[PDB]
């Protein structure tokens, strides 16, 4: 009936999907034509968001759900079996996301109980889970990774490993992997008057002016900005407000165009003008 | 028995039946939900509003590449442009002589492309004065062709020969303007017209000094005989009998040609000259040939005006802006900021990505100053579209752009690896 | 082919129209069905805007045009003849508007030569024309009347008689009928970066917080709110900016809903929220 | 030969072929351009998102008018409401007992509509205490019906009788809760349950004092026998063995009913009581019955909360908001600011105008304090829709609303006059 989230594969070859019928379908789009390939069923409740891991680790795809469990489906010659499962949270799991391929193969999941698990991968079918309790007050909805940024020796750098995240408390808390081993909330961002729906960490076009977008029940979209590296300054700026809720927000890769999904079943595109004010480039559909 | 959870969860989740969604993907395509997909995933794509035919033919990209010298950057093996003999001129061939583009381009090619005199001459005060002029004619000679239909035809309309003469002047045609003068028994003009081309104060004053007298009672002569003496005075638009009135039916460009031919106030910069005209007259709002002049006119403030201009008008084609900055930057022609250049290089290199023109997109990426960004993009672009940049795009683009031996092998290996399981 | 402006009659009975074919058509709308009634032809150039006078003066309708002339068509028993004409401006006449019915029967016209005529009516077929030269630098496009506001004796009050007006200079100059007899520019409003297209003086819902809307080539729509504590302090506020020009703006009567015409052949509706930010209520068409 | 001016003027006027337009009109209809009109004037109309059936029947407006007393204002003959015996109660009849509206309305009618003795006894210490209670039962008695299906059914599920008892209490049903207690050989409870309804410290302490002891090496005790003694302690949610845990499967409203029945922690005002519950528990989002409580709860801050509330939720229906302010204003029930009242009177009287139901509009319009505004609207509304307000709308609405004799004659005459020429 109604799908929730669906994301294209890297190298634009597949297209995983999931709807409230608890079915994780992986289609294939060669030439523009859709063609199913498997219907990974396994959640006691509707699937929420879904994310493809980086081809550098073979072919992986994880899906979270209202069943409080998250699944990771590997692939070995067409063998789409699940190599690991994780039910570390008590309430539904609104979102998942993968850490930039350099940190390794880390997966971030925000539940509705107000927590956040982080599955790191080891040599074999093993997965450690550094968890964050009471991250948000009433639960969490969004989880986005901060772009992998590189900081005289034979070493792969230690990254700042940050990742933002909105929730039901209206706060968009940023986070960071403390040198010792656990994450801590580097900062809070309270600009929304109701539930934060989604939070997307725009990719850095090599540019140091890192941005982040958010949309919430109030129907406003903010593009929080940081003027320089290392200054704990996030100055929100209003994109627009619709009389209805905004459900999703995503960044287009090159221009940094924002796809604003929400309001009237309509989706909008925005590009920040040479003036600084954001505009609607067109109406989709 | 199964609908109450959908209701409970739909509700225990602040979810209206209005919930929609959309997300861009790696290839730069967005997935809207429409009910038109086997699974309701309208994978629409992103429009490259970049419209200029030649961009889709190997030859241009291929040929325009030999126009450059690539060299790995100071902080990594990622290639960046060292030297580029790129001129507006280049582009002309691939366009058609009737389009406004050819004009906009042909124009720039005149205003900026570097005038190059043939035979080397000892005397430099001279060489500097020649090029000074070569560029002058070149430009007026152009406008003469742009106002050709306009005036030529406006001449068929007269029963006034004196007015006919003033018109021939307007086309910088002294020879015919003179012939007419003698043939109508209005010779004294053929004399002034003779002087017109030069700069002799005797005349200048003789003209103006007369003009002043002509405003006292005796006003028994043609607006045309007057308009003509006005062309001798020196400044015709800021005069005692001004021509500012012509804005009615003449092309602002018709007028401009005047200020550039007879409107010499003193010997100094053309750029500044052009600029003088702009002051008395405002130019067509969304006009590209117009804008381009302001850019030429505002000499040192070049980049400042540009910024100022682009902030108000969608009259300059992304690709142009870029080609401008670039041709101007690698010829010393003007003053352009690294931040602003790369700022507009992304712009273009993006449209080229939207288009699925990875080689053109990638190439334009090399004019990236920011070594981090360059590497940053290149690694990305290539890592995703290797197959596309291989076997037939001309068979080597990447070696041509001095791209990293390793990067190729790496990203290559990665996909073969990817396809490996899929099969 | 293409119409320009068309305005419904008071008492919602007729519907005058005009298009670039120099034809001023008056259609009747009884029950929702359109039915022509006369094609008043008479302009050497396309007709621009059109306005219906107040039924208190019979049935009048005026139309301006690119022909530099303005026409006033009376009506006597179906006799739609023109009782007066006025060609007091040298360049086209972008707009017309009637002064609130209490001031009398005054008509304001802004030309493209940068002037503004004001036809007042007298006892018979006579019309005096107090004119305003060089009101705007490159011409004028909009002309809107300020709502009729009433200030111990037998007298019909002397009103502040103001009326705003945008133009090609980007300035939205307000105006006022000086006690002696002529108008003067009470104030300028420079917030637009290009030509001001239209300027509409929202009607006062009895409320003293008089507003005014404007839209221009830059593609921004401002709402100049004003608390005239005896001094002209008009603080503009941005409604929205579209990447394309906005052509017209009108006020809905009760709610003060703004109909924003311009951009993508689409028309939008807006209402200022209980929060102060204006929102789009819907998309027309 | 005729297209060049259209081009010249279209261009000499900065007019893109994109030029569109739209203007609202006197009747409140907008004219979009669509090509669907003989002359391309899509006269679409404005939607009155005001969804509530009864508004379209004379009877309601007509009948609800006798509920008022009109009187010309102090600064003009324009009528304004002097006295209005308007209660939420009134509205109930025209609605249906299953809708959330009936609830929202029935609820308010309880929380705000005045309570009253039906016999003249005047110990103000008594009468004031009765109404105090009448309002109490009235409300709990309601929630009992709202949680009826919820709990009743949740009882069919229990093998445990003790848990069954605690449940019957949750419905404020002591009689049956007791019967069960004795019938299961768990009598001592039937005793406490007896006391439960009253307020005796002996017990209270006996309970709590026991509870404390029960935390020391004494397990194998039902969570139910405990939960029950907790209901005796006094405050059950802020306790030594709290019930705050119930937020899991019980409707927040189920809990509230508790604090209102056994949670009489202190012997004070109800409004403040309700408020106590809100503190420990978060409320249901987008919920109208919810909001209405906060309004009742926040006594003196009434208008402040309202403002605060409306700024975050579209759950409260324009017409409601209005009817609220109004029923509360003419009964002394709460504290409401003229600015805020009229602020919301316009709101409603507007929706009624888009619907064209002028009769209603004009009437709500009288709920205007600003004599200028009242006059201002009324004159307008009537001047435009006289015909509509005449002959059959019931044949006199205007005389009924003590409207000005002159205004009628004036606006009337004006249209007859208007129609006069049209013919």
């Amino acid at each position: 009936d109604m799908i929730h989230d669906a994301q294209m594969d890297y190298y634009g070859t597949r297209l995983a999907t999931c709807s409230s019928d608890r079915s994780v379908k992986i289609f294939d789009v060669r030439n523009g034509g859709q063609i199913l390939i498997a219907d990974l069923r396994g959640h006691e409740g509707p699937v929420w968001q879904v994310a493809w891991a980086h081809p550098m680790y073979g072919n992986i795809l994880a899906s979270c759900s209202y069943d409080r469990k998250v699944i990771i489906w590997r692939e070995e010659n067409g063998t789409w079996e699940k190599s690991h499962e994780h039910a570390g949270h008590d309430s539904s799991v609104n979102s998942v996301c993968w850490a930039p391929h350099d940190y390794g193969l880390i997966l971030a999941c925000g539940s509705s109980d107000g927590a956040i698990s982080l599955l790191t991968y080891t040599g074999e079918g093993q997965w450690e889970v550094k968890k964050i309790n009471n991250a948000h007050t009433i639960g969490c909805n969004a989880v986005s990774w901060a772009p992998a940024v590189v900081p005289p020796s034979g070493q792969k750098p230690n990254y700042i490993k940050r990742f933002a995240s909105g929730g039901c408390d209206n706060l968009i808390k940023l986070w960071k992997e403390e040198e010792d081993g656990q994450w801590k909330e580097e900062q809070k961002l309270e600009a929304h008057s109701d539930w934060v729906r989604d939070v997307a960490w725009a990719p850095s076009i090599g540019l140091p002016t890192s941005t982040i977008a958010s949309c919430s029940q109030d129907g406003r979209v903010f593009i929080w900005t940081c003027d320089d590296a290392s200054s704990n300054t996030w100055s929100p700026k209003l994109l627009h407000k619709f009389n209805d809720v905004v459900w999703h927000v995503s960044w287009s890769i090159t221009a940094n165009i924002l796809a604003v999904s929400g309001g009237d079943n309509k989706v909008t595109l925005w590009k920040e003008s040479v003036d600084g004010q954001w505009v609607c480039i067109s109406d989709v559909n | 028995d199964e609908i109450d959870n959908a209701k409970l969860i739909m509700k225990e989740r602040r979810f209206t039946a209005s919930y929609t969604f959309a997300k861009f993907s790696t290839g730069s395509m967005l997935l809207t939900k429409d009910i038109v997909g086997k699974s309701g995933v309208s994978i629409k794509r992103l429009p490259t509003e970049l419209q200029r035919k030649f961009l889709f033919d190997d030859v241009y990209l291929d040929k325009e590449i030999e126009k450059v010298t690539i060299e790995a950057r100071k902080s990594n093996p990622y290639p960046q442009i060292s030297e580029s003999s790129l001129l507006f001129k280049d582009a002309l061939d691939y366009m058609e002589k009737t389009s406004s583009d050819y004009n906009l381009w042909k124009l720039s090619s005149i205003l900026f492309d570097p005038v190059s005199y043939p035979y080397k001459t000892d005397n430099d005060q001279v060489k500097m004065a020649l090029l000074k002029k070569e560029r002058h004619c070149r430009l007026t000679s152009w406008i003469v062709s742009q106002i050709g239909p306009e005036i030529e035809e406006k001449i068929r309309n007269s029963s006034n020969e004196i007015e006919q003469i003033f018109l021939y002047l307007l086309l910088n045609d002294v020879v015919r303007a003179s012939k007419l003068a003698i043939e109508s028994k209005n010779g004294h003009l053929s004399v002034l017209i003779s002087y017109l081309g030069s700069n002799d104060p005797r005349i200048r004053d003789l003209a103006e000094l007369q003009l002043q007298k002509w405003s006292t009672g005796g006003c028994s002569i043609d607006k045309n005989i007057s308009k003509i003496y006005k062309l001798l005075s020196g400044s015709p638009f800021e005069g005692l009998f001004s021509l500012k009135e012509l804005e009615s039916e003449f092309s602002w460009l018709c007028l401009l040609n005047l200020t550039l031919c007879y409107g010499q106030i003193d010997e100094y910069s053309l750029e500044s000259l052009v600029q003088s005209h702009l002051d008395k007259f405002s130019l067509p709002y969304d006009d590209p040939i117009g804008v381009i002049f302001q850019l030429y006119a505002a000499n040192e403030n070049t980049e400042k005006l540009y910024k100022e201009v682009r902030q108000r008008t969608n009259a300059l084609d992304v690709q142009f802006c870029w080609y401008l900055i670039q041709t101007l930057r690698f010829n010393g022609t003007r003053v352009f900021s690294k931040e602003t250049s790369d700022e507009a290089t992304f712009a273009f290199a993006a449209q080229l990505e939207f288009a699925q023109l990875h080689g053109h997109s990638l190439f334009v990426s090399c004019f990236l100053n920011d070594d981090k960004a360059a590497e940053d993009t290149i690694k990305r672009l290539v890592m995703r579209e290797i197959t596309l940049l291989r076997a037939s795009t001309n068979d080597h683009i990447l070696n041509r752009l001095k791209i990293p031996s390793q990067l190729i092998f790496n990203a290559q290996a990665l996909k073969d690896r990817y396809e490996g399981n899929y099969l």
